[PDB]
């Protein structure tokens, strides 16, 4: 990032601050029925 | 409905059954007889 905001300064700019994002954990509770047929599990959840 | 918690050879076996014995199952369907297993047990255990 250092890098390439060297070579990535206008005329008269500058980025005088830099802030950093902290991570919240969102435990999100979910309830799912499935089909009566359903043939792959480990697929259902990668998609989900 | 492709089975859950139950054997794969055991599922195999239902279905195969319920087809080779279609037209018994449904010209008995409310015929019951003594030592003889009736055709309203077969199609819940086929069902299943």
């Amino acid at each position: 990032l250092n890098d390439f905001l060297k070579d990535n300064r206008n005329l008269g700019e500058s980025v005088s601050k830099i802030i950093w994002l902290q991570p919240v954990d969102f435990l999100l509770q979910l309830d799912i029925e499935l089909d009566d047929d359903v043939s792959d599990l480990a697929d259902i959840f990668a998609q989900v | 409905a492709r089975p859950l918690t139950l054997d794969s050879l055991d599922f195999l076996s239902t279905q195969r059954g319920y087809l080779a014995q279609q037209p018994e199952l449904t010209y008995q369907r409310n015929n019951i007889r003594i030592d003889k297993v009736s055709a309203l047990q077969k199609r819940i255990a086929a069902r299943l």
